[PDB]
């Protein structure tokens, strides 16, 4: 203008939104346990 | 191509009624899965075994 102020405005762009966090629960395995050696007691059944 | 315009319509307002993105019903749709074995389904092979 005649003091130097435009005519036409400026841009305004939009800023970046607000984003959602993330996490995960990640699994593991481990396996079961091997099954031992059985050994004969010398009591009998209702006993042991 | 209307029935498919239709189509689009009525499953996005579905979808935006129910909160899901597409990504959600892609994961509980599809036949792309991955073949890849997974702790958890090694924990249900020998749960269930």
């Amino acid at each position: 203008t005649i003091d130097g102020q435009p005519l036409s405005l400026s841009l305004y762009a939009t800023p970046a939104d607000p984003s959602m966090l993330l996490s995960a629960a990640i699994t593991a395995s481990q396996g079961g346990g091997d099954l031992p050696h059985a050994v004969m007691p010398m009591y009998r059944f209702p006993v042991i | 191509l209307t029935q498919l315009i239709s189509f689009l319509f009525q499953c996005t307002q579905w979808l935006t009624t129910q909160k899901w993105s597409v990504s959600d019903v892609f994961l509980m749709t599809t036949d792309n899965y991955s073949t890849v074995l997974t702790p958890d389904i090694e924990n249900l092979i020998t749960t269930l075994s």
